[PDB]
């Protein structure tokens, strides 16, 4: 939403 | 013969039923009877259509890869040459490493670009720059033996020259430039269409002198347009917008340009959703905007992340993947397209780094093996900044008009209902918002009735499901309750001159001013 | 005003229109080498599952999703009978690819004497033959 790039992404609903 | 078996079928059956079966179901079925032995063993056309889907590599199973390769297979020597170059599936130790990977890679690479058929040539952007800056990378050794290869080759050389050509397009030499120049003219001679193409465009930019040179050129981009290719077409497109120099008729043109804007076919769909257990399109909109976020980072152009997503929707709809392994498909697509196209590329040691390294090194390699084998090759398709481009280089509109049409052309690929129409008639719908948008008092001119080859009636539905997908619902939020705004903050710079933070119109009045009703 | 006759190996005619009948390919070209453009294993009920399948499939321009309910809901009547059918359009130039593709599904997730069993096979390898398969196998 949001965090910077570097991320893990959320795809669980 | 009541009941016919599978013992008395002729060979078309089944060639044709055991073409579509993977490796260890082949296997598997080749213990039933001494005949499908005989059958698959004898002849190669099965072995030559196997799958090789979710295998790599491995020194277990060496032999079978490269039997399967080497009598018509091309997935498994892409597969081979990739693992035998990036070092991954492979037990070689370090101090013989170099040289045995680098011969047996290239040689993968020559195999697997012969068994291409019908495809721009691809195997030059595992080879591409930039290099090991110390010592001698594998990606040097098998260069230099292509170039070997090359030179000793006989039955189908002419691709191996042109990604040859293009690997030292790339550097940044002098030197370099004119051997790769050299290299087209070289695949030119014996016949290759792109080749031919970029050796136009490298040439287009040095003599621009008399009205008999362009004459010149645009016979030849006519010979080159009219086989099939697609920067030639883009190009030839443009040339007849150079209509006053160029000797032709406005009938002429305008015919060309009917001719490219009538060509296109809307390709996907909801075909994605059913071949998978399940995406909901909303991960495919989270991959997509982090996906938008990388290449707002690294100065990616518009073309790239095109192509990526396009990219990432190909391999979807072919080969399923599970949830957890998305962010690898699009990182691997963006490393690839990257390499394929632009110049400053997303390193490898790079791409896994944004992914807060949950996957690794490794797993990232087979990714963008198993990519590039499962495209068959075929990396660039239309896209909408093509067709965005040429409609913008024929009509003269002013500069915010132009960033407008940009904004509107990037935002369809978040969005996937916006793939039921076809480049052209999206790329004209969002030309149109641009134009209704400012207030211009005639949209539609007859000018743009004459090259587009269509009317205000064919674009009415395509702008409002345009600007309705794009602008109007909501933003797919679960949780935190914020909107995704990677896209609009990539508009809000000054290069595009802070466009995205202006105000637009509301559907009902596109749907007054455009003369649509509503229900 | 167009119109092609029909007989099935029973002796029984029955009418069909042009653009349907253009699907196969087999009967055009037969029609362009005679000039007139412009089977041993049938029953009529071969007929009627072939124009209903044609006429349910007119708007069409893989996976296994595109198979519709009538298929699905016709090809598990006999095995013999798909087979009859495989070769049937092999010879008519059509259906070809679902048919391969609704063979093929049967085949990918089972084990060998699954195959054998379901296939009518009661065996063809002998006592000397299991252990060259298994070894044989033993490549992956």
């Amino acid at each position: 939403g949001r965090p910077p790039v570097k991320r893990r992404l959320d795809l669980e609903t | 013969p009541r009941n016919l078996t599978i013992l008395s079928l002729p060979e078309d059956v089944l060639f044709h039923i055991l073409k579509w079966l993977s490796v260890e179901d082949i296997l598997a079925v080749r213990a039933v009877h001494s005949q499908l032995k005989d059958l698959v063993d004898n002849h190669a056309s099965v072995w030559a259509c196997a799958s090789f889907q979710e295998l790599w590599p491995s020194p277990g199973n060496l032999k079978l890869f490269e039997r399967a390769a080497e009598k018509g297979n091309f997935e498994a020597a892409v597969k081979l040459g990739i693992a035998y170059l990036y070092n991954e599936g492979l037990s070689v130790s370090d101090e013989a490493r170099a040289e045995v990977n680098g011969l047996k890679a290239s040689r993968f690479f020559s195999l697997a670009e012969r068994l291409n058929v019908g495809a721009a040539p691809f195997i030059w952007l595992f080879i591409r720059p930039p290099w090991s800056v110390s010592g001698s990378c594998c990606k040097a050794v098998v260069h230099e033996s292509l170039r070997a290869e090359c030179q000793l080759q006989r039955t189908h050389k002419a691709s191996i020259l042109h990604c040859l050509g293009r690997v030292l397009s790339l550097f940044e030499d002098e030197e370099k430039q004119q051997q790769a120049h050299d290299l087209f003219e070289e695949a030119a001679h014996q016949g290759c269409l792109t080749s031919s193409y970029l050796l136009w465009e490298s040439d287009r930019r040095t003599d621009v002198s008399d009205p008999g040179r362009c004459l010149h050129s645009f016979r030849k981009l006519r010979d080159y347009a009219a086989k099939g290719c697609w920067e030639a077409q883009l190009s030839l497109a443009k040339a007849c917008a150079n209509a006053n120099q160029l000797g032709l008729e406005v009938r002429a043109s305008s015919e060309i340009v009917c001719q490219l804007f009538q060509a296109s076919q809307a390709v996907s769909k909801q075909q994605v959703f059913s071949v998978q257990k399940g995406l909901n399109d909303t991960m495919r909109y989270i991959l997509i905007d982090w996906l938008v976020e990388v290449a707002t980072m690294k100065d990616f152009t518009s073309l790239c992340l095109h192509l990526t997503v396009e990219c990432v929707d190909r391999y979807l709809r072919r080969r399923l993947v599970p949830r957890y392994r998305l962010q690898l498909l699009g990182i691997a697509c963006m490393v690839i397209c990257t390499r394929f196209i632009s110049k400053e590329i997303l390193t490898i040691r790079e791409a896994v780094w944004l992914t807060d390294n949950t996957y690794k090194y490794e797993d990232l390699v087979r990714m963008m093996g198993e990519i590039v084998s499962a495209l068959e090759g075929k990396i660039r398709v239309p896209t909408v900044v093509d067709y965005k481009e040429v409609l913008l280089t024929l009509v003269p509109v002013e500069l915010r008009t132009q960033h407008l049409c940009s904004f509107l052309c990037e935002l369809s690929l978040l969005h996937t209902s916006l793939s039921a129409y076809a480049p052209a008639r999206l790329a004209a719908a969002a030309l149109l918002l641009a134009r209704l948008t400012h207030g211009q008092t005639q949209p539609w001119t007859t000018q743009l009735w004459d090259l587009t080859g269509f009317s205000y009636e064919d674009l009415i539905p395509c702008v409002l499901s345009l600007h309705k997908k794009c602008f109007h619902d909501d933003a797919p939020k679960d949780y935190r309750q914020v909107s995704l705004t990677a896209v609009k903050q990539r508009f809000e710079d000054k290069r595009y001159g802070e466009i995205s933070q202006e105000e637009v119109l509301s559907y009902s009045q596109l749907c007054a001013a455009l003369g649509v009703t509503q229900d | 005003m167009p119109s092609i006759k029909l007989q099935s190996s029973d002796g029984e005619i029955f009418e069909v229109d042009v653009e349907i009948a253009k699907q196969s390919v087999t009967i055009k070209t037969m029609l362009e080498d005679l000039g007139m453009d412009d089977l041993p294993n049938v029953n009529a009920a071969i007929l009627k599952k072939v124009i209903q399948w044609c006429t349910h499939h007119k708007d069409d321009p893989k996976r296994t999703d595109d198979i519709p309910v009538w298929d699905q809901e016709f090809l598990k009547v006999d095995q013999g009978t798909l087979f009859e059918l495989i070769l049937a359009a092999n010879y008519l130039d059509i259906l070809l690819d679902v048919t391969c593709k609704t063979v093929a599904n049967m085949i990918k997730g089972k084990t060998p004497e699954e195959i054998r069993k379901t296939f009518n096979i009661k065996n063809d390898f002998t006592e000397e033959e299991e252990a060259q398969v298994r070894k044989e196998n033993q490549w992956c």
